[PDB]
C-alpha cells in the first residue's frame, strides 16, 4: 500500500496490486456518511471508463501502439525505471500528460477497432 | 451458410426519442458572488459551464410543439417549490391577526390605514401597544372603524426574510448524461410545426424567471418580424403570447420614501413593520413612452391580420374582470409588490394599418400579504423597503385573449390575459424539448468472429 | 458530437467516438441535482452490461457470430450505408430489434463461451 | 432462475445464464427505496471487480491457470458434476475458499500480466 | 378544562363539554361547546 | 406457537373459512369544522341525530 513511492519505478512494480484496492435511517450525518462515498464510486468509474476507450479493456498493466515521443521526457531506460521515482517522473510528463491521453483513444481505440474491423472481414 | 453479412453492435450512434426526465439548474457561477444570502435559487445553484456547447446538426429536420412542452411544468413546479423553501426557515407572522384600529391619512381618498392594535413581547406578561401601516389592499374590516389581516380568514402567514431577494438571476437548464436539449435556431418560429435548423446544447440559454402578468418583462427579444404565438388560435378560450422586437422601456416607481420600525416580538425574532411616509405624497406608478408603445403596437397589429384577414377593425381594451392578479399587472420591484392598472394604454382603436404628448402613467396599487398561484395556507408579507424604489424594465411581450361574443366576421377586439405561470415560462421554453439518447445500434457487416 | 445523425450511416462512423461522452448539504434542490445524476449512472450500467454480456466485451464496435436474416430489413449493403440514415434506420428494424438481442445473449455468449470451454479444454 | 438448484451440478450449468439478472420528491419512504438498491450496486461493483483483477475480465464462465490442489475437496469428476449438487458443493469448499481466491489475483494476473508484458516485449 | 353533563339511557356515555376556545384572532376567546365519548376525557 | 408448552407465548389460529362480522356506528353524525386559524380548522363532533 504505497509503500514503493519512495523507492524506483522499478522496484514499484511489484507492489502495484496492493494500490488496487485498500439503521442508516438518519436525517443528519446520513448525507455526511454518503456524500463521501457515492462521489467515490464517481471517481471509480470515471478512471475506469478511460481505461476501456483506451488500447487497455482490462486493469494493471496494458499496453498500446503509441509509439513514445522523443520530446516526451528525453532519457535513457535505466535513468527512468532503475534511477528514478514516480512522484519524479510524474512530474515532467505533466505538460504531454494531455497529449499522450489523445494519442491512446484517438489514435488506437479510434483508429484500431476500425482497422480491426477492416482485417476481420478477410 | 446461406451468405453473408453478421450482425455487428455500434455504441453511440446517433439515435434519440422524445422523452421526459428531472432537470436541474445552473447560475453561471457569478449569481454566487452576487450574495446577499441566497438570492432567489442560487445557494448550492450549479456553476455553468463559461463555454457552452451548440452543436448544428445538418441535414435534419424536427417536429416542435410548445404546449406539450414538459420543460414548462418542471420549472412552473421549481419557482412554487423554490418559493416555499425560501419561506420556511424565516420568521412567521402568525399572532399578528390581532384586531386593528384604523384611521385615515392625511387626497387620492385614503389609500392607506394607521392601525393601532396590541402585541405580544418577549415576555409573556405584558403586551404591547404598538401601530403600523397597511396598504388598503392589505386588511378587512370587521363588524371607530376597526380593521383586520385579509389573510387571516382565508389562510395563515409568514414573513419574508430580509437578508434574501427576489432579484430574478439567469437560470440554466440542463439534462443529465444519455439526454440532449434540443435547440430551434429559425428566426421565425411560432412552436408548432418542422423546424428546418435544429442544434443541440446541454444547457438552455440565460432565463430570468420574471414572474409577472399582462407583460413579459425582461425576457428575450425576437427576430426580425415580432411574433405571434396561440395554442388554438380560432379558439377564444386560448391566450395569444406575443413576443416583441424592440423592448419597450417601462418605470415602476414607490414614490413613498418610507422606514423600517425593525419592532422586537422575541424572543429572537423581528418583526419589520412600515414606519410613516417621508416625501411625496402619491399613489404608485408606471411609467411608458408614448412613441415607443405605439410603434409596436402598429407593427404587432399587422401580424394579426395574417391570421383575422387583410381588412379588419382590431380594438383593445382593459382587462375584462376577475381577481386582482388577473385583473392588473402584477410583478415585484425592489421586494415590493406592484399592481399597475394597464387600463391607459389599452385604450385604443385601429384602421387597417393605422390608429385614429411626450409620457404616459399608470396608476399602481402595493399590497405586502400575498397568495399567487392560488395558494391556501400560506401567504406571505412582503418586508418594507428603506427609501423610494426605483426600476426599469424591458417589456418583451403579452398575454392576450380574445373576446367570445361573435360577430366573428364583422371585428375582434383583444384584451390582457393573465391567470397560468406556464406561458410565462413558455415564452422562453418554445424553442427547446427534452429528448433521450438511445446510443445502442446494430448493422450488419462482414467481420463475424474467430 | 450528434453531427453525422443527419449525415449517412457511411459517414457517421468516422465520428463515433464523439458521442460515447459529452456545499452539498442542502435539505431541498440537494435531490434535485441527485435524482437526475444517479438514474445516469443506473441507465449508464444498463447499457454497459449488455455490451458485456452480449459478444462485446468491449466497447465502440464489435462483432458477433449471429448471422443476418433475410427477413430483418432485406436490403442491398449500398443501400444501407452509403443510402441511409441511422433515425430512418432503426424505424424499420424496431420490430427485430427484441429478436436480434435474444440471438447475442442466448445464441452466443451462452452457446458461445461453453463451445469455447469444450475448445479449451484440448 | 435458481430451478437448478435443487439439480447436480452438471445440469445446472445450462440455465446459469438466466441467473444473472432478474416523483422521487417525498421526504421519507424515499430513503427507503434508495438505500437498498444504492447497496445493490455497491454489492453487484463488488462481485465485478474481483471478475476483473482475476483471470476472468468477462462474465459467466471462464477459466485460470491455477492448478486445482489434491487436498482440496479431493474426488472424483464424476462425483463432483454428475452426482453433487452446488450448494452441498460450496459447503466443503468453505474452508479453502479464501485460499483459492488468493491465487486468482495474486498467483495469476499479478504474475500473469507482468509475464505477458516479458513475453510481449519480444 | 371542559364544562361537561349527561346526554339525554345506557348511563350517558356520551358528555356534552362547553369551553373556551382561542379564535383566528389572539384577543377574544370563543365559547363553544363539542362532544366527547367517556373514554376521551378525565373529569378534574 | 412460538413455544407451545409454555403458557408466557401467546397461539396464533388461522381459519379456513373466512367469518362475517359486522361493526357499526350507530350514530349519524355532523362535523362542526370550526375554525382556529390563521388557516387551521379543527373537526368538532356535532349532536348526534
Ligand atoms: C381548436 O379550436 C378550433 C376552433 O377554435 C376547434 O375547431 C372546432 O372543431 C370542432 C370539431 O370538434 C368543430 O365542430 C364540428 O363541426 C363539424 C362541421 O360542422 C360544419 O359543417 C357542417 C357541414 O358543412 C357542409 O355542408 C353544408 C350543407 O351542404 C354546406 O353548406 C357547407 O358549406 C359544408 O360543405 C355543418 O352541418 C355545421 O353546421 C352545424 O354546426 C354548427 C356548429 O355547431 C352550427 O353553428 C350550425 O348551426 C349547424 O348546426 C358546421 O357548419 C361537425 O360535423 C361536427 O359535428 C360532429 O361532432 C358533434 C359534437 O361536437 C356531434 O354531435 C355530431 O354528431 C358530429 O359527429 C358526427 O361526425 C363524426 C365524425 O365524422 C362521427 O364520428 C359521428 O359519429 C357523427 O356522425 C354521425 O352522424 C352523421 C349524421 O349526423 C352520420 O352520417 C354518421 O354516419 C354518424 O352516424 C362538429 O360539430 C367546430 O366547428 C370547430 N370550431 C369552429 C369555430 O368551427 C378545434 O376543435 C380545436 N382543437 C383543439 C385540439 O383544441
Ligand atoms: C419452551 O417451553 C418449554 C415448556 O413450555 C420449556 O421447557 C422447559 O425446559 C426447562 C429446561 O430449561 C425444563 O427445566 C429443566 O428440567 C430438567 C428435567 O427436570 C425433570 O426431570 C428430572 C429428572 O427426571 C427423571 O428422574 C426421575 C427420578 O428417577 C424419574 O422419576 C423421572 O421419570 C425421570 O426419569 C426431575 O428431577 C425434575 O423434577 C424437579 O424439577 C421440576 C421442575 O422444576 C419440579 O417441579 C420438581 O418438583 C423437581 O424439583 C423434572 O421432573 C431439569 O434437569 C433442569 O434442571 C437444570 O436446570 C436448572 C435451572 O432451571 C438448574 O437449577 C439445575 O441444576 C439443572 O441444571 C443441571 O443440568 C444441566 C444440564 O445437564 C447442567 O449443565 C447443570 O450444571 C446442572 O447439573 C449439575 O447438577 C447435577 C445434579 O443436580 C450434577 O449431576 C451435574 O454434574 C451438575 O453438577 C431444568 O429444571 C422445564 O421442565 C421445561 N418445562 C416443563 C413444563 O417441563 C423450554 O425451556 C422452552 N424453550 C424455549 C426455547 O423457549
Ligand atoms: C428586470 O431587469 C432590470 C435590469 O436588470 C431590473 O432592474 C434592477 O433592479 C434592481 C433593484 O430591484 C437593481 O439593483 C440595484 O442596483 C443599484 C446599482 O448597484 C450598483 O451600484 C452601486 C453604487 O450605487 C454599487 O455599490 C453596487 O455594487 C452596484 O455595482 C443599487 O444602487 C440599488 O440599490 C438601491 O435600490 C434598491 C431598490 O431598487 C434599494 O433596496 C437599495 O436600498 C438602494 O436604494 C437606496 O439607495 C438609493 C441610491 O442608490 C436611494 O435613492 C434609495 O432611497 C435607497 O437609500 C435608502 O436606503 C438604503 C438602504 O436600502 C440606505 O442605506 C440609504 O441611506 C437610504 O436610507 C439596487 O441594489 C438593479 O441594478 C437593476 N438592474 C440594473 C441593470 O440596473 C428589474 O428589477 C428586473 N425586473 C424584475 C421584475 O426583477
Ligand atoms: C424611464 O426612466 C428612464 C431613466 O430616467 C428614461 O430614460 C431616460 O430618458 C431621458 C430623457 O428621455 C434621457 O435623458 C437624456 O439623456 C441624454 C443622453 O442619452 C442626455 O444627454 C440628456 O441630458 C441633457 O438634458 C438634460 C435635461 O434637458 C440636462 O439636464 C442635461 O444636463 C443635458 O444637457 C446637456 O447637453 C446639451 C446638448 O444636448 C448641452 O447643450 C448642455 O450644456 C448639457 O451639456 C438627457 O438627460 C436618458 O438618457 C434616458 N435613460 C436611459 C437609460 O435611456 C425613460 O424615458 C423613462 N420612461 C418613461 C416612460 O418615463
Ligand atoms: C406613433 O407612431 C407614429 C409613426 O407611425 C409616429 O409618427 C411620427 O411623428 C413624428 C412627428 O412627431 C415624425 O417626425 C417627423 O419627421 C418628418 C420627416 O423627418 C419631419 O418632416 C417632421 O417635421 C417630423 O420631425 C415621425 O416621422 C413619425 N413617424 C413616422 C414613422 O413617420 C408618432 O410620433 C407616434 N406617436 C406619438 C406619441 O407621436
Ligand atoms: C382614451 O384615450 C384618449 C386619448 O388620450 C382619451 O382622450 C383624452 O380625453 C381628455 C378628456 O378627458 C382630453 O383632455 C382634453 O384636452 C383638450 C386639449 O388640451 C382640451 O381642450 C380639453 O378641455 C380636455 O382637457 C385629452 O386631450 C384626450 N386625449 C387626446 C390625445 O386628445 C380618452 O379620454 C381615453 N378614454 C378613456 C375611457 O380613458
Ligand atoms: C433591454 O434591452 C436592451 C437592448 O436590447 C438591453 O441592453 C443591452 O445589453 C447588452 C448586454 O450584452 C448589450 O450588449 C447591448 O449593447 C445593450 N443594448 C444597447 C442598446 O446598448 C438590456 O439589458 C435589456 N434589459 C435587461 C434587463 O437586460
Ligand atoms: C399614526 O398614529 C399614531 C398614533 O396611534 C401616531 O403616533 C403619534 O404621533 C403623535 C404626533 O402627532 C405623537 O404625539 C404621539 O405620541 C404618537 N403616538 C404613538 C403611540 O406613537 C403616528 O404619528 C401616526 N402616523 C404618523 C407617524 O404620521
Ligand atoms: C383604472 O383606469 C380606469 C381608466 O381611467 C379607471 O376607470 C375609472 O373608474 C372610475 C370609477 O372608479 C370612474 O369614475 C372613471 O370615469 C373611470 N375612468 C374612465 C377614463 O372612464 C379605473 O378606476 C382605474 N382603476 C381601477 C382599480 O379600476
Ligand atoms: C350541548 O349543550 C349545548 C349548550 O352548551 C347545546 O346548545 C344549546 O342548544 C339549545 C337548544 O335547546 C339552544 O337554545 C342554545 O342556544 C344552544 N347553545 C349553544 C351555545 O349552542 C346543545 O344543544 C347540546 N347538545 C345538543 C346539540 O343536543
Ligand atoms: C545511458 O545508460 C548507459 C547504461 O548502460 C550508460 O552507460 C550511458 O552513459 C547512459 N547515457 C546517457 C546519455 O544517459
Ligand atoms: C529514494 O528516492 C529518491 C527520490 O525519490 C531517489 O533519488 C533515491 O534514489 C531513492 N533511493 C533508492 C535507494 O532508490
Ligand atoms: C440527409 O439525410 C436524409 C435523410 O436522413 C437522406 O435522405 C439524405 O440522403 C442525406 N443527405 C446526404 C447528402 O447524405
Ligand atoms: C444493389 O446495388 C448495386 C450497386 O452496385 C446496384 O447496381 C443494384 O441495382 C442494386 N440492386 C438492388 C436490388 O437494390
Ligand atoms: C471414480 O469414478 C469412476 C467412474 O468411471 C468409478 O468407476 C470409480 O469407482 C470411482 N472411484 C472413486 C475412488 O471414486
Ligand atoms: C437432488 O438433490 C440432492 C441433493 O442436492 C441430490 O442428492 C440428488 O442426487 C438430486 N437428484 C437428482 C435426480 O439429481
Amino acid at each position: 500500500f504505497l509503500g514503493a513511492a519512495g523507492s524506483t519505478m522499478g522496484a514499484a512494480s511489484m507492489t502495484l496490486t496492493v494500490q488496487a484496492r485498500n439503521l442508516l435511517k438518519l436525517t443528519v450525518w446520513g448525507i455526511k456518511q454518503l456524500q463521501a462515498r457515492v462521489l467515490a464510486v464517481e471517481r471509480y468509474l470515471r478512471d475506469q471508463q478511460l481505461l476501456g476507450i483506451w488500447g487497455c479493456s482490462g486493469k494493471l498493466i496494458c499496453c498500446t501502439n503509441v509509439p513514445w515521443n522523443s520530446s516526451w521526457s528525453n532519457r535513457n531506460l535505466s535513468e527512468i525505471w532503475d534511477n528514478m521515482t514516480w512522484l519524479q517522473w510524474d512530474k515532467e510528463i505533466s505538460n504531454y500528460t494531455q497529449i499522450i491521453y489523445g494519442l491512446l483513444e484517438e489514435s488506437q481505440n479510434q483508429q484500431e477497432k476500425n482497422e480491426q474491423d477492416l482485417l476481420a472481414l478477410d | 451458410r446461406a451468405e453473408n453479412l453478421w450482425v455487428t453492435v455500434y455504441y453511440g450512434v446517433p439515435v434519440w426519442k422524445d422523452a421526459e426526465t428531472t432537470l436541474f439548474c445552473a447560475s453561471d457561477a457569478k449569481a454566487y458572488e452576487t450574495e446577499k444570502h441566497n438570492v432567489w435559487a442560487t445557494h448550492a445553484c450549479v456553476p455553468t459551464d463559461p463555454n457552452p456547447q451548440e452543436i448544428h446538426l445538418e441535414n435534419v429536420t424536427e417536429e416542435f410543439n410548445m404546449w406539450k412542452n414538459n420543460m414548462v411544468e418542471q420549472m412552473h413546479t421549481d419557482i412554487i417549490s423554490l418559493w416555499d423553501q425560501s419561506l420556511k426557515p424565516c420568521v412567521k407572522l402568525t399572532p399578528l391577526c390581532v384586531t386593528l384600529q384604523c384611521t385615515n391619512v392625511t387626497d387620492m381618498r385614503g389609500e392607506l390605514k394607521n392601525c393601532s392594535f396590541n402585541m405580544t413581547t418577549e415576555l409573556r406578561d405584558k403586551k404591547q401597544k404598538v401601530y403600523s401601516l397597511f396598504y388598503r389592499l392589505d386588511v378587512v374590516q370587521i363588524n371607530n372603524k376597526e380593521y383586520r389581516l385579509i389573510n387571516c380568514n382565508t389562510s395563515a402567514i409568514t414573513q419574508a426574510c430580509p437578508k434574501v431577494s427576489f432579484e430574478p438571476i439567469p437560470i440554466h437548464y440542463c439534462a443529465p448524461a444519455g439526454f440532449a436539449i434540443l435547440k430551434c435556431k429559425d428566426k421565425k418560429f411560432n412552436g408548432t410545426g418542422p423546424c428546418p435548423s435544429v442544434s443541440t446544447v446541454q444547457c438552455t440559454h440565460g432565463i430570468k424567471p420574471v414572474v409577472s402578468t399582462q407583460l413579459l418583462l425582461n425576457g428575450s427579444l425576437a427576430e426580425e418580424e415580432v411574433m405571434i404565438r396561440s395554442e388554438n388560435i380560432t379558439n377564444n378560450a386560448k391566450n395569444i403570447l406575443v413576443q416583441f422586437n424592440t423592448p419597450v422601456q417601462i418605470n415602476c416607481t414607490r414614490p413613498n420614501n418610507n422606514t423600517r420600525k425593525s419592532i422586537r416580538i422575541g424572543p429572537g425574532q423581528a418583526f419589520y413593520a412600515t414606519g410613516d411616509i417621508i416625501g411625496d405624497i402619491r399613489q404608485a406608478h408606471c411609467n411608458v413612452s408614448k412613441a415607443t408603445w405605439n410603434e409596436t403596437l402598429g407593427k404587432v397589429v399587422k401580424q394579426l391580420r395574417k391570421h383575422f384577414g387583410n381588412n379588419t377593425i382590431i380594438r383593445f381594451a382593459n382587462s375584462s374582470g376577475g381577481d386582482l392578479e388577473v385583473t392588473t399587472h402584477s410583478f415585484n420591484c425592489g421586494g415590493e409588490f406592484f399592481y399597475c392598472n394597464t387600463s391607459g394604454l389599452f385604450n385604443s382603436t385601429w384602421i387597417s394599418n393605422t390608429s385614429v404628448n411626450d409620457s404616459i402613467t399608470l396608476p399602481c396599487r402595493i399590497k405586502q400579504i400575498i397568495n399567487m398561484w392560488q395558494r391556501i395556507g400560506q401567504a406571505m408579507y412582503a418586508p418594507p423597503i428603506q427609501g423610494v424604489i426605483r426600476c426599469v424594465s424591458n417589456i418583451t411581450g403579452l398575454i392576450l385573449t380574445r373576446d367570445g361574443g361573435s360577430t366573428n366576421s364583422t371585428t375582434e377586439t383583444f384584451r390582457p390575459g393573465g391567470g397560468d405561470m406556464r406561458d410565462n415560462w413558455r415564452s422562453e421554453l418554445y424553442k427547446y424539448k427534452v429528448v433521450k439518447i438511445e446510443p445502442l445500434g446494430v448493422a450488419p457487416t462482414r467481420c463475424k468472429r474467430r
